């Protein structure tokens, strides 16, 4: 019904 | 009934019978289960985390308060903790993607949790029919201070087993971030500092594999945590 996703995120290139 | 361990003291509360402090208990052990699969799968370096003890057996990194990008996530994961005060938070998960945005992981880190009423013995109700998580953690009964002590050990050395044995290398590229859900009774006005509102999660593939990692049950909560996976064995 209501999720939340964080604004900060881990980036492997 | 307190926990008399000279390590836990440091981040852990001794007690954890009360809602408060098994509220507060939750939020540490959130921080320091995450801690955990964020330094053992390497999706971090060393250098955002601090040793430390969980016990007088027992060490483990977690993530650095003196680290500013380290400190954001810890920031960002009590925020969720702080929700199960009120019982508002249903399950925070670390998600691994091939890229950023998609919404079918590749791998999963889950914990998801059940609220008590008054009285610490009676299961709130949650549901989406039956929240599947629901049933092995209503059927669990708080047994005391060291047997939680023993069941955050059990999570971090399984966290630990898992990376180390059984989980295959990740991919050159991904994307990482932390999804959550609220329960029923969250209110639509409240929200956790630091996600945004979202009306999609995550979903796994068809064919996921899945290990149980451990489950926590204070004094007025519970919680598990699984490891949801396409590189196993």
């Amino acid at each position: 019904a209501r999720y939340g996703v964080s604004n900060t995120s881990i980036n492997r290139k | 009934d307190s926990i008399d361990d000279k390590k836990w003291s440091k981040l852990f509360p001794r007690i954890v019978s009360d809602p408060d402090r098994s509220s507060n208990f939750m939020t540490r052990a959130i921080y320091v289960a995450f801690s955990a699969v964020l330094r053992n799968r390497n999706i971090l370096g060393q250098e955002y985390f601090t040793k430390n003890y969980i016990t007088e057996k027992l060490k483990c990194m977690t993530l650095c308060f003196r680290n500013l990008r380290s400190n954001q996530i810890a920031q960002l994961l009590r925020n969720a903790g702080d929700a199960t005060k009120d019982g508002f938070l249903k399950e925070v998960s670390l998600v691994i993607t091939n890229n950023e945005g998609d919404l079918e992981a590749i791998e999963v880190f889950s914990m998801k949790f059940i609220y008590f009423e008054n009285g610490g013995v009676v299961a709130r109700l949650s549901t989406d029919q039956e929240d599947p998580h629901f049933a092995k953690l209503a059927q669990l009964v708080y047994e005391g201070g060291d047997s939680v002590r023993d069941q955050m050990v059990t999570i971090v050395r399984s966290v630990q087993f898992l990376c180390t044995k059984v989980l295959e290398p990740l991919p050159e590229e991904f994307t990482a971030n932390f999804r959550l859900e609220y329960t029923n009774d969250a209110p639509s006005n409240f929200r956790i500092d630091g996600f945004e509102d979202s009306s999609t999660f995550y979903t796994l593939p068809d064919d996921i594999q899945s290990a149980t990692i451990g489950h926590l049950r204070p004094g007025c909560h519970a919680a598990n945590m699984e490891c949801w996976s396409m590189l196993m064995s």
